[PDB]
């Protein structure tokens, strides 16, 4: 029986099974870096182990030293997580040997099913259905076409070592052929220097469908049905659910019993997922890819009855750690109401979808637990606070919400969206909302060009009322504002608050009264908000009653930043961004001529031109260094630009000499 | 225990290292002595860097201005060069 | 499928309908005077509407303005 698990990768999966192992009273040891001082992980196990320097690549990574800190704090057992180092054999190797328990898959099995070749002959030697392409060493053109009609248009060529979707050439019409393989060669030569070619299926409307297999130490094994990972982009997994939708029992059924299969084949111990390609129009499956590791979307499965108490996935993942037996067998395993996964990263998704960095700010969660209707689940590795540092780690949050029909748990994930409030980070809640709502989605399964198909619908701008931005104003005037009264005699206190929306740079001018009643202008159009009361939340928020208009009252809660302005309110949850101070203001660089025509101070000698001559240099860069009376006086250049030199080093200067010429190079 | 009760303690730290001001710290015994921006050991030594400067432009060889140690308000006078009739 | 119901009545009738709508996932709308600052169905509605004038009669009682 395990005393101490610890835990090699940091975030939410970290929590999760130090929560876990709270509920089965197993100690729990984290690791860390020492550039986490308040990491959440870290605070919430008993003990910490920091692995080195932070350069978050070393450590995290270094084997060895997790070995040692698992030696040190006297750990009972190992846990990889889902995140960096779950995957390498070495590293399971290494903690069997030094006598630890990994909780995974045993080393070979991990090993033999990371290089893509020898577990595709593997799935093949144990009958599991495989993709139907050719992959022959025979680049003969009359073979490649026989091999084409044996396989059955639409089919697809791709490069052997081609990768990125680059020289892949689908046919549909066997005259198109022999024109396409002739591209594909040629395409692959000019990038790859390697004219073979693969030749294989090509599916129209793909679906990624997940099954997940649990396995004992015995041989014993046990499907828990199906994940629906369609709606992905660029292989970024977002939305997910379970159970598949349009899915036969009977299909579920064969599913499970090819992953038990091959599960078997391998000889897998513990939790791991094997992914399908789906096809709807031909509804047969083939094997795509298995993972030897538990997976972010296992939540969406735990929301499976095991004898109807509900599935904890980590809890039996560590009973098989400790050698254990399963308590049954496909027999205590109902399915229950669809649960959906949302996956809140931290990136736009107008600009590319790149990651972008911040700071959590405001962190206002939806309200989790067993709800009216349905229940709702939000897995996270950040509090309110924390900085979410751009490329790692870019997801912010998961959230799970159960219901008894696919509708109820969307519109219940549509809810919990709407409630979940972060200010500091952009974020795709946005995203989320327009793919929920998106008529596609919510007819039933849809392929996984789904996002690259409906880009235009779902980057669908936000729109803006001018009651937000009254409102935001009148929050942020009501956060300047202290215990002081608005008094100007005979007058309204006149105030302006600049936002930018969508680049423009728009300005709302109020006008405030002694009665806390403010007016605020727009084009051809005046917003009044009485504020009745305030009061500070413990949260550095703030909640304001106000009247809109002379008819409007209602409550809302207000945040603001240095840099944006967020309102809560009935409509929804908005954030508006302040117009960005400048990073120049007062700048005074000794002078903003273009040619710079400098003098020297006093006699002195030039010892060393610390610039080159023709050298780009900003304002108030040195160019060169004058010494008279043994002391160093080094010239700076007073603008940027070119800088050429017209006198020569280690020679003399009189008063007010000409020295350089500082000329703006376009 | 103190005439005034006021305590003023909202204060924040240098936002550069001080382990670092001997970078910037020439040798002072050699043949020619080299010149360093006397700025740079102040903004690792008041609060939150801040350093409102008095004449920025005229003395250029005696840097006077106002900062905070812990919130304590203080006039730094510093010398950045050769003194001048300006600069005194 | 209703999403806004308004309650046309103050008093504790008002916050029962409130909370069997907060249980239901309706939004609240609420009904009250100038006279009313501090209305408990007020406070726990999501949304208020002024009637106009507080007189207690007008108000509460004018079915256009409802």
């Amino acid at each position: 029986d395990f005393k101490k698990v610890l835990v090699a990768n940091r975030g939410e999966i970290a929590c999760r099974v130090f929560r876990t192992c709270r509920e089965m009273n197993i100690r729990t040891v984290a690791v860390c870096c020492e550039g986490e001082p308040n990491a959440k992980h870290v605070l919430e196990a008993d003990e910490a182990f920091v692995l080195g320097p932070p350069p978050a690549s070393t450590s995290y990574l270094r084997g060895d030293r997790i070995i040692c800190a698992a030696k040190k704090l006297q750990a009972d057992a190992v846990h990889p997580g889902y995140g960096f180092l779950s995957e390498n054999a070495e590293f399971a190797s290494a903690v069997l040997a030094a006598g630890l328990k990994f909780v995974g898959p045993p080393p070979a099995a991990m090993l033999s099913m990371g290089s893509k070749s020898e577990s595709k002959r593997i799935m093949e030697a144990a009958g599991v259905p495989i993709v139907p392409g050719y992959y022959g060493e025979d680049q003969n053109p009359d073979r490649l076409l026989h091999e084409a009609k044996t396989i059955g248009f639409p089919v697809l060529i791709k490069a052997v070592s081609g990768g990125g979707g680059k020289g892949m050439k689908i046919v549909m019409e066997e005259t198109e052929f022999h024109l396409m393989l002739e591209s594909a060669k040629r395409e692959a030569i000019n990038f790859f220097k390697d004219d073979r070619v693969i030749l294989e299926r090509y599916v129209m409307h793909p679906r990624h469908i997940e099954c997940q297999i649990f396995f004992d130490s015995f041989g014993n094994g046990v499907f828990f049905f199906e994940r629906d990972c369609s709606v992905q982009r660029r292989h970024q997994k977002v939305i997910e659910e379970a159970p598949a939708p349009g899915l036969s029992v009977d299909m579920r059924r064969r599913i499970g019993d090819v992953a038990l299969t091959a599960a078997r084949a391998v000889g897998y111990v513990g939790a791991g997922t094997v992914e399908f390609i789906f096809d709807t129009e031909k509804d047969e499956f083939f094997f795509m890819e298995m993972n030897t590791r538990l997976q972010v979307e296992h939540p969406v499965t735990e929301q499976c009855q095991v004898r109807g108490r509900p599935l904890d996935l980590v809890r039996l993942q560590l009973q098989t750690a400790m050698g254990l037996p399963l308590g049954f067998r496909q027999e205590d395993i109902s399915m229950s109401g669809a649960s959906v996964e949302a996956r809140i990263y931290a990136e736009s998704p107008r600009n590319g979808f790149l990651p972008v960095g911040g700071r959590l700010r405001y962190l206002k969660e939806p309200p989790q637990g067993n709800r009216g209707t349905v229940k709702v689940r939000l897995d996270t590795g950040f509090r309110a606070g924390d900085d979410v540092l751009v490329h790692y780690d870019p997801m912010i949050a998961k959230l799970v919400v159960w219901g008894d029909n696919r509708a109820t748990a969307l519109e219940g994930l549509r809810t919990a969206l709407a409630s979940y409030h972060i200010v500091g980070v952009e974020t795709n809640i946005d995203f989320l909302q327009c793919c929920l709502s998106n008529p596609g989605f919510v007819e039933g399964g849809v392929t996984t060009r789904f996002i690259e198909d409906n880009s235009v619908n779902l980057l669908q701008p936000r729109e803006i009322p001018n009651n937000v931005l009254a409102l935001a104003a009148v929050s942020y005037l009501c956060s300047q504002r202290g215990t002081s009264t608005l008094f100007w005699p005979n007058r309204q206190i006149s105030q302006g608050v600049c936002f930018t929306v969508g680049g423009n740079p728009v300005v709302v001018r109020v006008t405030v009264s002694t009665k806390m009643c403010f007016t605020c202008d727009f084009d051809s159009s005046s917003v009044t908000v009485y504020v009745e009361s305030t009061t500070n939340m413990p949260d550095s928020s703030t909640f304001i009653r106000v009247t809109v208009d002379g008819e409007t009252r209602f409550g809302f809660t207000s945040f603001v930043t240095d840099s944006e302005v967020a309102v809560a309110l009935p409509q929804g949850f908005y954030t508006l961004a302040l117009q960005p101070l400048a990073t120049d203001f007062g700048s005074t660089s000794a002078q903003a001529n273009g040619s710079a025509s400098v003098l020297s101070p006093m006699p002195g000698k030039v010892t060393k031109l610390l610039v080159a001559d023709g050298t780009l240099v900003q304002q108030g860069q040195a160019i060169l260094i004058l010494e008279a009376m043994k002391m160093e006086h080094v010239v700076k250049a007073s603008c940027d630009g070119e800088v050429k030199f017209c006198v020569h080093a280690d020679g003399i200067v009189g008063g007010s000499t000409l020295l350089a010429h500082i000329a703006s190079a376009a | 225990d103190c005439e005034r009760p006021c305590r003023g303690r909202e204060f924040t730290p240098p936002l550069y290292d001080p382990s670092e001001i001997g970078g910037f710290i020439p040798d002072m015994g050699a043949d020619v002595v080299k010149g360093f921006d006397v700025r740079a050991v102040i903004a690792r030594l008041v609060d939150g860097s801040e350093f409102d400067e008095f004449k920025k432009l005229y003395g250029d060889t005696l840097v006077c201005g106002f900062a905070r140690f812990e919130g304590m308000l203080v006039g730094i006078v510093a010398n950045n060069g050769i003194l001048y009739s300006e600069s005194a």
